[PDB]
RNA sequence: UCUUUCUCGAUUCCGUGGGUGGUGGUGCAUGGCCGUUGUUGGCUGGUUAAUUCCGAUGAACG
């Protein structure tokens, strides 16, 4: 897990990595 | 005194 | 009612429970595991238009009618990011993961 | 005799012929792995099924 | 492969460019690694004439 992100401008799919 | 025949029955290394 | 349908198909994509295509939709329908079905209204051949709700009523499955198919197809993830734009006429949500309650008491 | 690639025939609604109106037009496979939904292929002299080759002639 | 529809279903498949190009081929530099440039000790099994055949099964000194 990281600390920063792309922050804004929405999301499309959270992705299933597990 | 038993289970010696059971010990010898196990034929493996 | 479309936004609730959009979020329930989105969470179907999240949980990978939906089946795309009339073949996979019918296989989910007749095997008694389906929860809801979605049918596009922009169809030319009328042979498969009338039998889908017959299958839904025979197995006690609820149905939602949408006017467009390409919008339904790009919502359910038939496009890659989009260059290729394709749309489906029928899709069945076999299982779910707020507005789904709105959908289920809209059914009643 | 060039290396032509075979094209699958886009049959129009091959799904919508195993059910009427309710029941199954074709038979059901009695197999353990699958069945009752895997439609039983009935050709003009024979039969053909999906996975574990439960075939009747 | 040539007819007959059963199944897996995005893992897609048809054509065109002198523009890149790929299990590409080949030559140069390149990190590790083999080998290359003394002395003294120490048997469950089947099988054949035979401690027979196959089959599991260590240490110091210069
Ligand atoms: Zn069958």
């Amino acid at each position: 897990s990281s600390v920063m992100r792309r922050n804004e401008q929405l999301t499309l799919h959270d992705e299933r990595f597990e | 005194t038993f289970s010696k025949v059971q010990r010898f029955w196990e034929s493996n290394s | 009612v479309n936004t609730a349908l959009q979020e329930v198909l989105k969470t179907a994509l999240i949980h990978d429970g939906l089946a795309r295509g009339i073949r996979e939709a019918a296989k989910a329908l007749d095997k008694r595991q389906a929860h809801l079905c979605v049918l596009a209204s922009n169809c030319d051949e009328p042979m498969y238009v009338k039998l889908v709700e017959a299958l839904c009523a025979e197995h006690q499955i609820n149905l939602i009618k949408v006017d467009d198919n390409k919008k339904l197809g790009e919502w359910v993830g038939l496009c890659k990011i989009p260059r290729k734009v394709v749309g489906c006429s029928c899709v069945v949500v076999k299982d779910y993961g707020q507005a789904k309650d709105v959908i289920e008491e809209y059914f009643k | 005799p060039k290396k032509n690639k075979h094209k699958r025939k886009k049959v129009k609604l091959a799904v919508l012929k195993y059910y009427k109106v309710i029941s199954r037009l074709r038979r059901e496979c009695p197999s353990d792995e699958c069945g009752a939904g895997v439609f039983m292929a009935s050709h003009f002299d024979r039969h053909y099924c999906g996975k574990c080759c439960l075939t009747y002639c």
